[PDB]
């Protein structure tokens, strides 16, 4: 509880009303979408070449 | 006078209205003293070609 409260001071993210698994999932889904967008830009540059 | 010594942001005037993302913005009252958003130095990424 103390280390999660130490996480609540570095990033604020409304610590009274925030679950933990929803915050990690949106970081994970943005990580998978950004890696998909880099490979789609490489595939678009391969098609344009 | 914004809290935590923050300057007001650069108000841009585009000639063409662009498609915009619509988020829930955090004002300087919403930010804390030791957060990430008070140390933002985004003007080093500024470019007219961008």
């Amino acid at each position: 509880e103390t280390l999660y409260k130490e996480l609540g001071d570095y990033f604020v993210f409304d610590p009274k009303k925030l679950s933990v698994e929803e915050f990690f999932m949106d970081l994970h889904n943005f990580r998978n979408m950004f890696l998909q967008a880099v490979k789609e830009n490489q595939k678009r540059r391969e098609t344009e070449e | 006078v914004l809290p935590f010594g923050l300057t007001p942001k650069k108000v841009y005037k585009p000639e063409v209205q662009l498609r915009r993302p619509n988020w829930s913005k955090f004002v300087a009252e919403d930010l804390s003293q030791d957060c990430f958003w008070t140390k933002v130095k985004e003007d080093r990424f500024e470019n007219n070609e961008l």
